[PDB]
């Protein structure tokens, strides 16, 4: 996911 | 991708006083955030690495304050206001400007330049125990010396040896910033009982002239 | 210890190795593990990370193609597999967490490490260990522990009674293929008379534990 690339999200939630 | 320059390679800093170890990158490291995602990472003698400057200037938990990260983009600085013995290890720099693509550096060594000590040299005979089992191992001890230069030479019946010992060397002591070095000469039983005086000769510049530990028998 | 891993590892040249890192359950779940090896005597070099909740990897460009790294999220623990395995792949093999994008903070919680060793000669052999005996104010006395394999040793004395002035040395690699390391103390010249010293050696990979009395 390129916006948890970013550090923007974190996928873990 | 990215490539991360860490310099210098070693560091000697006296107690007290300050360091400064620098990081270089190829890209710049900020992100649309505004962090600049390089971290420090500090590797003790013996040790895992742990997190010492997180995202360029951001302290760790239980970090002292002495410890500072500085810069933005491409130029990185790790200070260490007053260096002290605890402090003796490996400091790595780290890229994580995607989070898909980590990248350290190569690594600075810190030494700590404590005063010139000599080495106290013991030397230890083979074991009843080993010489059962048909080879001999001579030991040299060279204890809590500094700074790490030392020449150790092994001689039996006066005669010089090579090519049948090792030695290693201890990293600097995290409390009192010395090294020690084990020499292992190595014979075969039958060659270890054909000859009488076993001698270790170490150079350092902490003694005024060489110094000779040896033992009779074998 | 807030990572676990597993325990040390001997393959020869061509075959895999498996290794684990546990994590408590909340922190499995809000994490992302990174693998990161340090040969002997290198730096560290980060192999990759998964992030265990969304089943997510990223391998290092070098890695591609021979890693896998899984995780198990009944038992919070993830798995690095590293696939025809060659002689620059011994190394320590450590496992590190990290937040997953806008909660990364650096890597903050490290694993002890996991020593893999790759060797055509792919068996573990427990040391043998013989007393580095004290005389010719302050005496030295020692324990060798020669011809184990592989890495790593530990050394304790006296149960871990006796810290101050205890040095364990670097192993050698020695011309038969096997390791050699020499761990010393040194003492008052008047307690060899009355302190008994006992240096006790865990060779893990063997099950090794020895305990030799070290007398002047």
């Amino acid at each position: 996911v390129a916006l948890e690339n970013q550090h923007t999200i974190d996928l873990t939630d | 991708d990215i490539v991360m320059t860490q310099s210098p390679l070693s560091l000697p800093v006296i107690p007290g006083e300050p360091a400064s170890i620098s990081c270089r990158s190829s890209q710049s490291l900020l992100q649309s955030n505004g962090n600049n995602y390089l971290d420090w990472y500090l590797q003790k003698p013996g040790q895992s690495p742990q997190l010492l400057i997180y995202l360029g200037s951001n302290r760790a938990s239980g970090v002292p304050d002495r410890f500072s990260g500085s810069g933005s983009g491409t130029d990185f600085t790790l200070t260490i206001s007053r260096v002290e013995a605890e402090d003796v290890g490996v400091y790595y720099c780290l890229q994580a400007r995607q989070s898909s693509v980590l990248t350290f550096g190569g690594g600075t060594k810190l030494e700590i330049k404590r005063t010139v000590a000599a080495p106290s040299v013991f030397i230890f005979p083979p074991s009843d125990e080993q010489l059962k089992s048909g080879t001999a191992s001579v030991v040299c001890l060279l204890n809590n010396f500094y700074p790490r230069e030392a020449k150790v030479q092994w001689k039996v019946d006066n005669a010089l040896q090579s090519g049948n010992s090792q030695e290693s060397v201890t990293e600097q002591d995290s409390k009192d910033s010395t090294y020690s070095l084990s020499s292992t000469l190595t014979l075969s039983k039958a060659d270890y009982e054909k000859h009488k005086v076993y001698a270790c000769e170490v150079t350092h510049q902490g003694l005024s002239s060489p110094v000779t530990k040896s033992f009779n028998r074998g | 210890v807030q990572l676990e891993q597993s325990g040390a590892e001997v393959k020869k040249p061509g075959s895999s190795v498996k290794v684990s890192c546990k994590a408590s359950g909340p922190m499995f779940s809000r994490s992302a593990f990174s693998w990161v090896r340090q040969a002997p005597g290198q730096g560290l070099e980060w192999m990759g990370r998964i992030i265990p909740t969304v089943d997510l990897k990223n391998y290092a460009q070098k890695f591609q193609g021979r890693v896998t790294f899984t995780a198990d999220k009944s038992t919070a623990t993830s798995y690095m597999e590293l696939r025809s395995l060659k002689s620059e792949d011994t190394a320590v093999y450590y496992c590190a967490r990290m937040g997953s994008g806008s909660s990364y903070y650096g890597m903050d919680v490290w694993g002890l490490g996991t020593t893999v060793t790759v060797s055509s000669g792919a068996s573990t052999k427990g040391p043998s260990v013989f007393p580095l005996a004290p005389s010719s104010g302050t005496a030295a006395l020692g324990c060798l522990v020669k011809d184990y394999f592989p890495e790593p040793v530990t050394v304790s004395w006296n149960s871990g009674a006796l810290t101050s002035g205890v040095h364990t040395f670097p192993a050698v690699l020695q011309s038969s293929g096997l390791y050699s390391l020499s761990s010393v103390v040194t003492v008052p010249s008047s307690s060899l008379g009355t302190q008994t010293y006992i240096c006790n050696v865990n060779h893990k990979p063997s099950n090794t534990k020895v305990d030799k009395r070290v007398e002047p």
